[PDB]
RNA sequence: AAAUUGAAGAGUUUGAUCAUGGCUCAGAUUGAACGCUGGCGGCAGGCCUAACACAUGCAAGUCGAACGGUAACAGGAAGCAGCUUGCUGCUUCGCUGACGAGUGGCGGACGGGUGAGUAAUGUCUGGGAAACUGCCUGAUGGAGGGGGAUAACUACUGGAAACGGUAGCUAAUACCGCAUAACGUCGCAAGACCAAAGAGGGGGACCUUAGGGCCUCUUGCCAUCGGAUGUGCCCAGAUGGGAUUAGCUAGUAGGUGGGGUAACGGCUCACCUAGGCGACGAUCCCUAGCUGGUCUGAGAGGAUGACCAGCCACACUGGAACUGAGACACGGUCCAGACUCCUACGGGAGGCAGCAGUGGGGAAUAUUGCACAAUGGGCGCAAGCCUGAUGCAGCCAUGCCGCGUGUAUGAAGAAGGCCUUCGGGUUGUAAAGUACUUUCAGCGGGGAGGAAGGGAGUAAAGUUAAUACCUUUGCUCAUUGACGUUACCCGCAGAAGAAGCACCGGCUAACUCCGUGCCAGCAGCCGCGGUAAUACGGAGGGUGCAAGCGUUAAUCGGAAUUACUGGGCGUAAAGCGCACGCAGGCGGUUUGUUAAGUCAGAUGUGAAAUCCCCGGGCUCAACCUGGGAACUGCAUCUGAUACUGGCAAGCUUGA
């Protein structure tokens, strides 16, 4: 089914993920269906370490999709600012 | 409003069908000259009222026989 | 990856001091400046243009201890930034931290400061950095560790830095062993000794 | 076969093999007496058999041997065929 | 703001010249290979050939919360006994934690590999209608009452094995009726017809046997209509070469009717019409996976499609269907074939273009490694199990980027080498010597981040008859890292462990001596070598690059040398021997109209990555990354009407 999941990109030992919406049988870096956000899990002090677009996540969710639990707990500490 | 094409028929002997020349004016890729390119078309015409020269009016439909996916509109010119 | 070599050959085939020495002595006095190295060197060259372009570029290289593939990637940024290309060239060889450190006074020559670089005694804004090639930007402290405060060529190369011209666009403090890099230097605060258009034109053949 | 999983699935694929064909069977005789019906020109024994067949090929389709639109379009044609036999 | 800062020539035909014209060179690049040489690190890359054949290990399972059950082992329960005084060992019970085999569900159509086939069946861009869609999600309603089997198991039995055979017993969320039947199917209507499954936690009055239908909760089942996603189908334009391939096609083109598909359709069949495609290149032949992109180029173009991502096709070869939401299915089934293997000779087994690896071919391309800690996927309520995806590690200078191989001083201008007009010059501040630092490598110590979660408790809230269970939100307690001796930091020692390759007549930066004597040899071209060779070979000196340097192969460039941008044809190559003329291209002048070309604006789309601009993070850089710009196109809508086209009416200067 549809869902809300990370792809691994950036370098070795440096992961840096996008939040992405694609059809689960997708590869994980594979075909997907919209860029929701990013998240870079070793992201220096005053630096941007995660972003999510809210509204297209809750539009996505209202529309039947799935929410990875790295993604779950990602808005979690999104939306506890 | 439908996407519509018009056209010239250029044949009639089939039962309730036409076949119906558009021709286009484009631009050559590489030297530039407005060249005219032809498409010929397989067009189901009902009550076979469409005759050879006629300047006829089609639009796009569901696949009607192996070649036919276009249908007759109406007929602007008759030869 | 670096030339390990004599010095003042490369002076002699240039025809000009490069500072490859401290100063404390004449260069006419340690070699035969006026005199291209070799058996063949009291011959008079006759240069083609070619030569000429290849001579200027050969110059700066050397002045600034620079080998080709990372000189042709300086040219390439300078180049690729607005403005006026052989000028961008300048002020990127500039920026170079091992060049700021012997232009605010911690090095005798630019090789000294090189190493006081890659020996990890020079810090850039309070961390440590040992990257010939970092570029210094404007507002920037370049400051000598307090473990290499002690070290006695720092005060020769100190001593050494106010007989020659002092640049405008650092502000150096020798009591504390700091400097700021307050802006990019001009076109004008460089040596008129310069033809950088040959090394333009020459990349371009 | 080089997987268990695989094995059991050769196994249970057959076993529906069997049970699907005995039915596809039986809805195809059921549809062919009808057409037999037909074509005897009785319009009586027609929908008589008709009303055998109907309830065979939904509940089929219910149970996914064909489809919904098969069923439907085996009523259909048998009903325009049935009405004109007047 | 910013995101088009962009364009070099040289040699060679002649006694000399100008032109023409080919050939050759300087540049950039690569999945490279070879020769010589080789210190470290980071990031990436690594069978381009045989879609050749493959030893061995691993790459797909999971669910006891669907079911009958108990092969284990772990308890609980009964007896006996060495008993060592209640610790042990042996039997009986699925009673529990659990669980081998079996039935059932879901997954195995994903993920991974390869480019054989494919020249439009595919791909790209833009449209479209006649469709289905598991898991996910919304809404409205149902979930009643029965039945017959079957594996496992037991007994016998065939066979070397693979694999079976006979009889008997048993369960379900396996299977099949009956009931119920309307925003569902058929039908103009009246009417007719179609479904289902339970399981788990807790519990008082436990309404009845300590369980359950008694209550509640969770989850699951069925029907219909939606959403979302995925898939099937249709159309237009674009997407290689060949005309020394010009005709091709009978299910062929269309129509009617029947059948068929989830769906339109010659998809198929019967009949009727005699059509359909093609110089705007049909048919035939050769080559080829397509794209985003990549290399080159000032651009226009030219070449190309490895890695990353999208699409397609294939899975030993040929063919076929079955099951299923989905396959005509890489690690499924059946048949045939070639190979390999087992056999008791009757008969059987197999498919690395998954990861690693072997043989073979080749100029050439790596380890039979670690872990599921992270991301993602399958199953499961969960815990968890599975995962050669993936994360990492090993090998290789294959590429890119960074760093080191020391710094300063030092004339005795030391020795030695080389040259010398013998005065000297050069190697050369080079070395030695003298002062210094210690990056990297070596040794010792410290030490992030990738970790989110999950598990136990608690308190509150929501539920219910219930302070029970369950869910949610907080708090508390112990924990989860393959990499790994991580990055990084600190300390010790001592310049100590670390430089080569090509070239030096001109193009082209860099010159002499000796050896040889059209020999040996060099060479990209011009050419060099004939006894005073800056061209062969050695040496000294020098030049260019540098952990690389050269050579070979290959693409674009220079080549305005296929010229659209951007060339020529009197004599250099080039005007058909001369005409008429179809198709085609082109079209004097005025008015009106149209709005096709053209122009303007808007909307949708033009995947992400890549390129570019402005920034951010790795000490820098390579690399990673935020936003923008761009994607120069297509379609639609609304406008403009000068020019071109269409239509109508003219005019006379062309005819
Ligand atoms: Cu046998
Ligand atoms: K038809
Ligand atoms: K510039
Ligand atoms: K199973
Ligand atoms: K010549
Ligand atoms: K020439
Ligand atoms: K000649
Ligand atoms: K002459
Ligand atoms: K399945
Ligand atoms: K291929
Ligand atoms: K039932
Ligand atoms: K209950
Ligand atoms: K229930
Ligand atoms: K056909
Ligand atoms: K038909
Ligand atoms: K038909
Ligand atoms: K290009
Ligand atoms: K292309
Ligand atoms: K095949
Ligand atoms: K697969
Ligand atoms: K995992
Ligand atoms: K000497
Ligand atoms: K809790
Ligand atoms: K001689
Ligand atoms: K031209
Ligand atoms: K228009
Ligand atoms: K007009
Ligand atoms: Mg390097
Ligand atoms: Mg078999
Ligand atoms: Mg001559
Ligand atoms: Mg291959
Ligand atoms: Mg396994
Ligand atoms: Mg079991
Ligand atoms: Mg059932
Ligand atoms: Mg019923
Ligand atoms: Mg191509
Ligand atoms: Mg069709
Ligand atoms: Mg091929
Ligand atoms: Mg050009
Ligand atoms: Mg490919
Ligand atoms: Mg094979
Ligand atoms: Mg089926
Ligand atoms: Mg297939
Ligand atoms: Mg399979
Ligand atoms: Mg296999
Ligand atoms: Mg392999
Ligand atoms: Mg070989
Ligand atoms: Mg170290
Ligand atoms: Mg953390
Ligand atoms: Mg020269
Ligand atoms: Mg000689
Ligand atoms: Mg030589
Ligand atoms: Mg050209
Ligand atoms: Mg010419
Ligand atoms: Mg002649
Ligand atoms: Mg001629
Ligand atoms: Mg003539
Ligand atoms: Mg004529
Ligand atoms: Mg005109
Ligand atoms: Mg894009
Ligand atoms: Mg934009
Ligand atoms: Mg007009």
């Amino acid at each position: 089914m549809v869902t809300i999941r990370l792809a691994r990109h950036g370098a070795k030992k440096r992961p840096f993920y996008q939040v992405v919406v694609a059809d689960s049988r997708n590869a994980r870096n594979g075909r997907f269906i919209e860029r929701v956000g990013f998240f870079n899990p070793i992201a220096s002090e005053k630096e941007e370490g995660t972003r999510l677009d809210l509204d297209r996540i809750a539009h996505w969710v209202g529309q039947g999709a799935t929410i990875s639990d790295r993604v779950a707990a990602l808005i979690k500490e999104v939306n506890k600012a | 409003k439908i996407r519509t094409l018009q056209g010239r028929v250029v044949s009639d002997k089939m039962e309730k069908s036409i076949v119906v020349a558009i021709e286009r004016f484009v631009k050559h890729p590489i030297y530039g000259k407005f060249i005219k390119r032809t498409t010929k078309l397989h067009v189901h015409d009902e009550n076979n009222e469409c005759g050879i020269g006629d300047v006829v009016e089609i639009r796009e439909c569901r696949p009607l026989s192996k070649t036919k996916s276009w249908t007759l509109v109406r007929v602007v010119e008759k030869a | 990856a670096r030339y390990l070599g004599p010095k003042l050959k490369l002076s002699r085939r240039e025809g000009t001091d490069l500072f490859l020495k401290s100063g404390v002595r004449a260069i006419d006095t340690k070699c035969k400046i006026e005199q291209a190295p070799g058996q063949h060197g009291a011959r008079k060259p006759r240069l083609s243009d070619y030569g000429v372009q290849l001579r200027e570029k050969q110059k700066v290289r050397r002045i600034y201890g620079v080998l080709e593939r990372q000189f042709r990637n300086y040219y390439k940024e300078a180049a690729r930034l607005k403005g006026n290309t052989g000028e961008n060239l300048l002020a990127l060889l500039e920026g170079r931290l091992d060049n700021v450190v012997y232009r605010m006074g911690f090095g005798a020559t630019r090789a000294e400061a090189r190493q006081l670089v890659s020996h990890k005694a020079i810090m850039v804004n309070g961390r440590v950095v040992n990257i010939a090639s970092y570029q210094v930007s404007p507002n920037d402290v370049v400051s000598i560790r307090e473990k290499a405060k002690k070290q006695s060529r720092v005060k020769a190369a100190l001593e050494l830095a106010e007989q020659r011209e002092k640049p405008t666009w650092l502000e150096v403090d020798a009591g504390k062993m700091e400097g700021t890099f307050k802006r990019k230097p001009e076109r004008s605060d460089l040596s008129a000794d310069i033809n950088e258009h040959l090394i333009v034109e020459l990349y371009s053949k | 076969a080089n997987i268990k999983s695989a094995k059991k699935r050769a196994i249970q694929s057959e076993k529906a093999r069997k049970h699907n064909a005995s039915r596809r069977s039986m809805m195809r005789t059921f549809i062919k007496k009808v057409y037999a019906a037909i074509e005897a020109g009785d319009k009586a024994a027609a929908q008589k058999a008709f009303n055998e067949m109907q309830p065979i090929v939904d509940r089929q389709a219910a149970k996914g041997l064909i489809h919904k639109n098969k069923a439907a379009r085996h009523k259909a044609n048998l009903t325009a065929q049935i009405n004109k036999l007047a």
